[PDB]
Parts: structure tokens; sequence; C-alpha cells
């Protein structure tokens, strides 16, 4: 079976350089034309370049020619993609597809390694509780949650009462702010009859930052 | 460069209906058009090549058509597995450009959200900034406009939204509008409110929040 | 021809042990590069192996097992690549070589310097000396982390010390000319290969096994590709680009990739691809077509590929070993078969494991339209009610891209057929032919076996057949009406090349034009009956053609 695995993804400063690899297997390497495609987060697809295993003649895109550099290593069925002078627009997932015949359509895409570029450093998430208001009852149901703020980089995993409560939890996708830092909200709906009885804790886990700060959620004394 | 445009950019349909998606180019790409499919988070897969031929290993519920500048991807019968984004692409001439995407999602009836307002915490007054949340929950369809107000006047350029993915149990969305202004800008007004308008709401409910008794 | 396809046969026993040394010689004679595996198995003690003196490069692995020969003359072999390995781990395998006593005595690989990928396996050799005195790390590539040494040192005889004139003790033989040329562990600096200790003596980055100078056109072997003496990294492209508009313009210096060398065109039996690769099978959404001259080419197709038939080893039959009654219906009306065709003993009788019906002799009529096989043909069993292979009359060419046991393209074993059966077989693209151990088999030496082959490495191996003296003394001796005594079997049919005239599929004499009820017209010595319903004649040509206007009235 044909399967492709990418590598080389990570986080670099603007202007930094990376080199993505894409190892192939399950088919004759020197028989098909190999490609790289990218997709910006929440955006469409954009073909990047084109390499030939036998001759090495690479076909780039006009918006990428000069910055990127393709290579082929038939000794280990590996592709190389040298990215130079990365700007803030080069944050996306980089696929690795292949041509059937050298007409530019794809059938067997890779996995989609992620490349992100930003000048923000690593900062822990500052968890901020949202206490339910005195008028937060919708008819017998209330809401509460915590707020992670100014954390980098993605992702962060949030848990309630050590994972015991998972019915009614809504974790919102992270949204990038104007300051270059991420922030998402996690909330859960609880019936209003049990508010001063359950001790609610939000468990935010930041793996790149090694943070395990917990913050209790108590109703506000309005 | 060729602009590869799909229409519509979003579509809702029930299992068993007929789905029609149209793609259009700005140049003669008569039979150099393919089609793809991307579920959220996984890599795309080929469906149609030469705009009328299926790829090996693809079900028979797919029939491309159209030549010249008009193209169409059609599914005769829907199954709970093909709810994803469908792209169109041209390879007839350099450069090779994909479309913008077409999202096909399950349809159900209209559901009204539960609007909420959250006073900002106390540990963040000393930080320097303030944040107020306008939580929505369990609404459908996805379209919903949320705007804030500072005692008389709507704000702009300071509210970032976030909507979760679809739900596999009740198929409703959740929206959270996060106002962001500094603490110095916070301790000078009294009423902070956010306005929520939805198709399923006959009245534009508003959740007023008071900077005083809290 | 210096490009010879190797054999694919492991420790498995040969088909015919008598015609085995005659199979190795007819395949590695006058060859320098082996596009496959070099396997030297089951050789008698007094066998002569002087035909292996000119082997230099091996693409696959080297297998030397189950031999009693005292010396293997492979003294001029430099690089073994290792594209495919033995047990997916080894590139050189010397096993079970033992019984004045017989067995292998010395390795005798004096120029081995580069193993790109794989390992070495030497086990169970009692008469082999000097097997553990070689610094095998030098011969292994710099980019080879798979280099594992598995050397057995159980010896039944006492060894001699290496020649004193050798610097250290790394020798492949007792004579003075048997030292080892250290190449990689003596280099100065970051030189992968060097002909000496001086940095100026370092080899080019494209040198594989060594160099005779500092240039890039004198490497002992080309690491990536051989561009007519230039060790390059890629073959020149078949097309050039405007690099601004990126248009396609053909390049007069376009070369094709064929193993480890750049070629102007793919070989006779291979296929050329638009990407620039000499293939034996076209890639996906490609198609195999014949050019105007008659060469083979893999060419693209916008429309989906036409439905083609597949044999053993191909798309959905990669593991079937013989044609049973389950897959016999697949080859229905196939004018071409992509793959091989094998008939094992377990084909014409049912398998107890499953509910497989046996092959009835009347089921084999589906092959009465087959005209081309891209693989081998292997018939080791045949019904006794069928006297020959007359079901393959229309089989014209056996290309032999896939070879049974890696060497044979047409094998018949224990059939008991009458003469041959194969009428219209006119071309064997590659691989030898092995027709042996058939007791009732006449008409073997009377086949134009030189007019069917296509390269000097093809031959015919036959033994233990019906004696020729008994064949001639029965009245079966290529009925004289066949031209130049080339016949396929008894009868007016089975003439390879007709002498006077044809009437259908049988060789005949002067047509019945002047004294036949149907009046005929001779077109290239072909009697063809036409009904003369215009004017009954008694000795004159009636019709010029089959149309009504050409008729006499």
């Amino acid at each position: 079976e044909v399967q492709l695995v990418e590598s080389g993804g990570g986080l670099v400063q603007p202007g930094g350089s990376l080199r993505l690899s894409c190892a192939a297997s399950g088919f004759t390497f020197s028989a098909y034309t190999m490609d790289w495609v990218r997709q910006a987060p929440g955006k469409g697809l954009e073909w990047v370049a084109d390499v030939n295993p036998n001759s090495g003649g690479s076909i780039y895109n006009q918006r990428f020619k000069g910055r990127f550099t393709l290579s082929v290593d038939r000794s280990k069925n590996t592709l190389y993609l040298q990215m130079n002078s990365l700007r803030a627009e080069d944050t996306a997932v980089y696929y690795c597809a292949r041509n059937l015949g050298p007409s530019f359509y794809f059938d067997y895409w890779g996995q989609g390694t992620l490349v992100t570029v930003s000048s923000a450093s690593t900062k822990g998430p500052s968890v901020f509780p949202l206490a339910p208001s005195s008028k937060s009852t919708s008819g017998g149901t209330a809401a509460l949650g915590c707020l992670v703020k100014d954390y980098f980089p993605e992702p962060v995993t949030v848990s309630w009462n050590s994972g015991a409560l998972t019915s009614g939890v809504h974790t919102f996708p992270a949204v990038l702010q104007s300051s270059g830092l991420y922030s998402l909200s996690s909330v859960v709906t609880v019936p209003s009859s049990s508010l001063g009885t359950q001790t609610y804790i939000c468990n935010v886990n930041h793996k790149p930052s090694n943070t395990k700060v917990d913050k209790k959620v108590e109703p506000k004394s309005c | 460069d060729i602009q590869m445009t799909q229409s519509p950019s979003s579509l809702s349909a029930s299992v068993g209906d007929r789905v029609t998606i149209t793609c259009k180019a700005s140049q003669d790409v008569s039979i150099g058009v393919a089609w793809y499919q991307q579920k959220p988070g996984k890599a795309p897969k080929l469906l149609i090549y030469s705009a009328s031929y299926r790829y090996t290993g693809v079900p028979s519920r797919f029939s491309g058509s159209g030549s010249g500048t008009d193209f169409t991807l059609t599914i005769s019968s829907l199954q709970p597995e093909d709810f994803a984004t469908y792209y169109c692409q041209q390879y007839y001439i350099y450069p090779y450009t994909f479309g913008q995407g077409t999202k096909v999602e399950i349809k159900r009836t209209v559901a009204a959200p539960s609007v909420f307002i959250f006073p900002p915490s106390d540990e963040q007054l000393k930080s320097g900034t303030a944040s107020v949340v306008c939580l929505l929950n369990n609404f459908y369809p996805r379209e919903a406009k949320v705007q804030w107000k500072v005692d008389n006047a709507l704000q702009s350029g300071n509210s970032q939204e976030s909507v979760t993915e679809q739900d596999s149990k009740d198929s409703t969305y959740s929206l959270s509008s996060t106002l962001t202004l500094s603490k110095a800008d916070y301790e000078k007004h009294k009423v902070y409110a956010c306005e929520v308008t939805h198709q399923g709401l006959s009245s534009p409910v508003t959740k007023s929040f008071n900077r005083g008794e809290c | 021809t210096q490009v010879c396809t190797g054999t694919d046969m492991k420790l498995r026993l040969p088909a015919s042990p008598e015609t085995h040394l005659d199979m190795l010689r007819h395949l590695y004679q006058g060859c320098q590069v082996v596009q496959g595996n070099l396997e030297l198995t089951y050789l008698p003690t007094n066998a002569s192996l002087s035909f292996l003196q000119d082997i230099q490069e091996v693409q696959g692995y080297v297998l030397i097992a189950h031999n009693q020969v005292r010396q293997v003359p492979l003294q001029r072999l430099r690089i073994v690549r290792g594209t495919q390995l033995f047990e997916d781990n080894y590139a050189l395998a010397v096993l079970d070589n033992g019984d004045s006593p017989g067995g292998l005595r010395e390795l005798q690989l004096r120029s081995l310097t580069e193993i790109l990928k794989g390992g070495v396996l030497i086990q169970r050799n009692p008469q082999l000396c000097y097997q553990d005195t070689i610094l095998w790390k030098d011969i292994f590539h710099k980019n080879n982390q798979l280099a594992l040494t598995l050397i057995d040192t159980n010896r039944s005889r006492a060894c001699h010390p290496c020649s004193p004139m050798c610097k250290g003790s790394r020798c492949w033989g007792e004579s003075s000319e048997d030292c080892q040329s250290l190449t990689r562990t003596v280099c100065a600096g970051g030189c992968a290969r060097c002909k000496g200790p001086l940095p100026t003596d370092c080899c080019h980055e494209q040198c594989a096994a060594g160099c005779t100078g500092p240039k890039h056109s004198d490497c002992l072997a080309c690491l990536h590709f051989n561009h007519s003496g230039i060790c390059e990294l890629h073959c020149p492209a078949l097309v050039t680009y405007n690099t601004d508009t990126f248009e396609s313009m053909p390049n007069p210096e376009g070369r094709y990739t064929f193993g480890a060398s750049c070629v102007t065109a793919c070989p006779y039996n291979y296929l050329s691809t638009d990407v620039g690769f000499c293939t034996l099978v076209c890639p996906l959404h490609n198609q195999e077509v014949t050019a105007e001259d008659g060469t083979q080419r893999c060419e693209k197709c916008s429309k989906p590929c036409a439905r083609v038939c597949y044999g053993l080893g191909m798309e959905h039959l990669r593991e079937v070993r013989a044609v049973t009654s389950a897959n016999i219906q697949e080859f229905a009306g196939c004018k071409k078969i992509f793959g091989s065709l094998a008939f094992l003993p377990e084909s014409f009788d049912g398998d107890p494991a499953s509910n497989t019906a046996p092959l009835q002799p009347e089921q084999l009529q589906v092959f009465e339209t087959l005209e081309e096989i891209t693989g081998y043909l292997y018939i080791s069993a045949w019904p006794d009610s069928l006297p020959d292979l007359s079901v393959f009359q229309n089989l014209q060419v056996i290309r032999g891209r896939v070879l049974h046991n890696g060497a044979y393209s047409l094998t018949l074993q224990g059939l008991g057929i009458s003469w041959l059966g194969l009428r219209s077989l006119r071309e064997l693209g590659s691989g030898l032919a092995l027709i042996h151990h058939n007791t009732h088999l006449c008409f073997v030496h009377t086949v134009p076996w030189d007019q069917l082959f296509r390269n000097p490495h093809q031959a015919l191996l036959h033994t233990a057949n019906r004696p020729e003296d008994e064949c001639v003394g029965e009245g079966l001796a290529c009925h004289q009406l066949c031209a130049r005594g080339h016949c396929w079997g008894p009868g007016p049919t089975q003439c390879v090349n007709c002498s006077q005239f044809l009437r259908g599929q049988e060789c005949v004499e002067e047509c019945r034009v002047l004294q036949g009820l149907p009046r005929e017209y001779v077109n290239a010595r072909h009697c063809l009956p036409c009904h003369p319903e215009c004017q009954p004649q008694n000795g004159s040509v009636t019709c010029f053609g089959p149309e009504a206007d050409q008729c006499v009235a």
C-alpha cells in the first residue's frame, strides 16, 4: 500500500529556515512525479511546487520561486523542501501528494505536517474563572467556565473535575489575537439547583509550557 | 493566474437528498478539472479526474460533468460519511490553482441559542485588561451576528469570535464573542451589553451586565 | 551485450540439475553489469566457471550456496548495489559450501570495495579460510547503518598465513597479489573515497567504489548514474522549461534512466516513460502503446485505461501460483495477457483444501485467442488426452518481462506431449527455454530456436527427452514440404516457413486455381477459395479478387 509520511514541521521566527521531508513507500519512486501542496488554516488549498525523481528538474510557483528549493534522494525514497526567508504568510499545513501521469492532479496525499511562524515566545496559560451571575438561570440551567489567556504555542487541553464531567462541556477553537498570542474559552452548562454543592475545577494542561495551574469556579457574590 | 470559484461556499442537506456543487473558472479549462474531498483534520483524497471520471477505489455516488467553463459535482444519495469540504481544481494550464472550498453539512430544524453574559473576574483588574463574554449555546443555523455596546454605542475592532465544530449528538453550534478592552478603559462606564440576533429569535434579546453591583 | 538480467532463485533446488551449469554459462557470458541477483547454486566439483571472470557490477545481491567448486572466479567485481536483499537483510550470502575434499576453498573477491545497501552472510563453510580476516567496514558504504556482520568461523582445515608483503593481515588469498585495497578507513578529511592518503588523491563525490584521479569522469563505478563515462547525480532531463512561463520544449540531450546509467533510448524489451524511466510495467493512468517504428512506449491517457487482462503476479493475482478452475474464466477472449501463465501439477486435479473443481481439458479453449504474454509460460502438467499444446496456436510472442525462477520464459516439464504444439510462437523477448524430462517428446532439435530469440543471452536447454534416433525412425521427420526443414510437428500443418504455397493453416503445393471447383487467386503464396458463379471455366483464372467487380462476369 502507498503511504507517505512528512516531517520537519515546527515553529520558527520570521526569516528562519526549515526543511520538510516526505518519505515514500509502496510504489516505484522513480516512476511518478512528486508534489507539495499547502493549506492555510481555515483557507483553501495552494499548489506549491513540483519535482522529478530522475532528472531533478523542479517546477515552482511564481509566488514561491526563489525562496523554496526542492530535492530528491532516490537512495531512501525521500523528498526535500528547503524553505528560506519565511514570512508570516507561511503558516499552514504542507501536504505531499504525487502525480499519476505528469498532469497536475493528485491521488495519494501525505499526512499534512504543520509549519507555523511567529515571533511570540513560550508563555503559560493564565486561567481566569468566569463565575456564574445571579441571573444566569435560563429556567433551571446555568453556565460557567474558565478563560486561558496569553499562551503560546498551540495546543492546550482543558479538563473539568479531573475528567469526571464531560457531558455538556464546550471547548472553543483557539483564536489568534492582534498581539500574536492565543486564547480560547471552555464552558460547561450545569443545572442551577446544584451550584453551591459541587466544587468545580478546570484543569488546563500546557505541554510546551509545562503548566498545570488549576482554578476553582465559585459563583460570584453579587 | 486563474480564479477557481465554487458556488455556494456552504451547503446543508439531509441524508438521502441530492447535492449539487458548481465550480467555475476564468479561462478555458474544458477537461482539465479534478475534484477532491477533505474531512476536518485529515488529508484530501481524489474523487474525480478529467471532470467526468471517478478514481479507482471511489464509490459510485459521484458523477462529475460539464466542459469549458462550467463544472458540477453531484451525489445521488448521501451517506453519513461524505459530510466534508469539496474542492475543485484546474490543471489545464500553468499555474494549477484549487478552489476556495464548499462545506456540505447535515440539515435539521432551527434551534434558538441560550444567550449568556459573564462579568469579568477580579484577578484581571490588576492585570491591566478586561474581557467580557457573550456566550451562545445550542443554536442552528450557524449564521448569527453579535455586537457589543458601551452604554450607548456599538464597538468595532475589539471583538473576536469563535465557533466550535459541528456536534455529533444534537448538531448545534456554540458562539463566544470576547470583548477586549483595558482595565483603565473598563472602570469608566456602567452598563456593558452584547446584542444577539438570530433567525429563530422573534425578539432581539439582550444580556445587560452592570459594572456596579456584581 | 553487457546488460544481462540475473536469476531469481534462492536455495530452492533447480528444475534440471544436468542442464544447470549450461544455464549459468548461457546467461553470464560476456556480461559486465548484472541487472538482478547473481546466484551460484548447485554446481558440481569439476564445473568450469571461466565465464564469470568479467562480472563487475551487480544490482541485486550475491548468492553462493550449495556448491562443491574449489574456486569461484569473480576477481573483477567492484560494486554490489543491493536494490533487493536476501532475507531483506543481506547483500552477500555465502552458505552451506562444503562436502582433495570438495567445497568452496576461497572467496576470491579481489576488487570488492563498495556495498551500497545490505549486509554480509557467511555461514556453514568448513573449507573456507580468510573469511574473518577482512575489515568489512571499509567495503560498506558511508551511508549504510544496516551493515551487520554475521560470519561463521567453523573450519575443518588449517589455514595459511597471509602473504607477508601485504601491509597488515587483510588478504583474500595466500598469494602475494591477494592483499586488500583499503579505501575508506585511510581517507584524510571528509573524503568518502580516496585512492591514497593525500587529500589531493581524494575521489569525486560521485565516485562509488574508487577513483583513478581527482576528476569526475574516471570513477571505478558511478554512485548515482553513468552519463557515458561521466558519473553524474541525475540523468539530463527530456524537456527544458522557460522557467518564467514554464513551457515544454524537447531537449536534444534527453537521456533515459536505466538502472545506474543514462541511455538515449530504453532497451528492446523495456518501456520508456514520460517521467524518464525504463520500465517493465506502465504506471497508473499510463498506457502501453506501439510507436510507428514498432518500439514499446508508456504513454499517458486522458480517458480511463482500457480493460486489460492480468495474469499471475499482477494486480489481483499477485499470490496465485497456478491456473485453477476458479480463475480460468478471467482469461476469456484475452488477446493479450499482462502477466504469466503457470500450470502446476495441482491444477488439473482438485485441491482437497477447498472445493476447487479440476481443470477439464475442454476448459483450456479460452486460450485459443491469446496472442501475447508479457510474462513467462510454465507448464509442468498436461492432460494425457491432449497430445500437444495445440491450445496455444495463436500465441505469437512471449515477451518474458517476468521470468519463472528469474531465468526461464518457456518451461515444459513432465508433460508427455507428442511433438510441441506451439505453432505460431515467433519471438521470445527474454529468458531461456527449458524443455526437459518429457518421454514422448520429439521435434525438439528441428525448431528454429535462433529465429525466435532476440539477444545473445538466450539459449535452449533440453535433456532427458525422447532420443532423436527413435524420432526419425518413425516417419516423423519434418515433412519435406516445409521449407529448409523447420517444422513444428507432423502433418501438412506445423511448417514454420512454407516453401511453395499455403491453403489456410496447412502447407500445400500448386493451388487448385486451374483444376479446382473454387477458383483461387495466389496472393503471396496463399491458396484462397473463391466461388466462380459467373463463368464456369476449365483451366483459366476466373477471379482477380474477392469483390464482384473483379469477377469474370
